[PDB]
């Protein structure tokens, strides 16, 4: 199990590598054997989509009293947590774990 | 059936399906003799009432009655927490009622 947290796999999702194909500038009219070092300045943009299906393990606890749950605080604040600021900057105000429900040992 | 055979089992559990939750609750009850098997006319005069706003007339019966018209009679605190944290609405659909293991002393 990865020490930083997560799922350890011998064959994880493969690395996806992307590069802009070089586009040479105008070459000299006389042959030169050296590799070209004059290229048209280029960059690329586009959209990327990733879809992941997750399997869930539902809880079947017989605990009587209510569990601890992650919840936002109703108390008034200048900004909504996990939202944008007045300058459009998105922020994550706190780390959120996964361990709120309980089960016996 | 017979004296030495139970007429029912203890059923108390909650079953959570996709769009439905089934709550079952079993309780032990005690029923005394009310009014010494008599019907009695009652009123604010019999109870000593004086105010016009609290005057009444009615009858007290030797019968008891079963009441389960409170949510905690069916939902445990954890089930209630699940219902309120995971659903936009709910409503009762059908009812099953049982009396068993009668013991007269």
């Amino acid at each position: 199990s990865p020490l930083m947290g997560g799922f350890g796999m011998k064959h994880p999702p493969p690395q996806i590598l992307i590069k802009n194909t070089p586009v040479p500038a105008d070459p000299p009219t006389a042959f030169n054997k050296d590799k070209l070092n004059s290229f048209i300045t280029q960059y690329s943009t586009g959209q990327v989509s990733v879809e992941i299906e997750w399997e869930l393990q539902k809880e079947n606890s017989k605990r009587w009293n209510p569990e601890i749950q992650y919840t936002s605080n109703y108390y008034k604040s200048n900004n909504v947590e996990f939202a944008v600021n007045t300058e459009g900057v998105y922020s994550e105000p706190r780390p959120i774990g996964t361990r709120y429900l309980t089960r016996n040992l | 059936d017979g004296v030495g055979s139970s007429s029912g089992n203890w059923h108390c559990d909650s079953q959570w399906l996709g769009d439905r939750v089934i709550t079952t609750s079993t309780r032990t009850w005690a029923l005394p003799t009310y009014n010494n098997h008599l019907y009695k006319q009652i009123s604010n005069s019999t109870s000593g009432g004086s105010s016009n706003d609290n005057a009444y007339f009615g009858y007290s019966t030797p019968w008891g009655y079963f009441d389960f018209n409170r949510f905690h009679c069916h939902f445990s605190p954890r089930d209630w927490q699940r219902l309120i944290n995971n659903n936009w609405g709910f409503r009762p659909k059908r009812l099953n009622f049982k009396l068993f293991n009668i013991q007269v002393k």
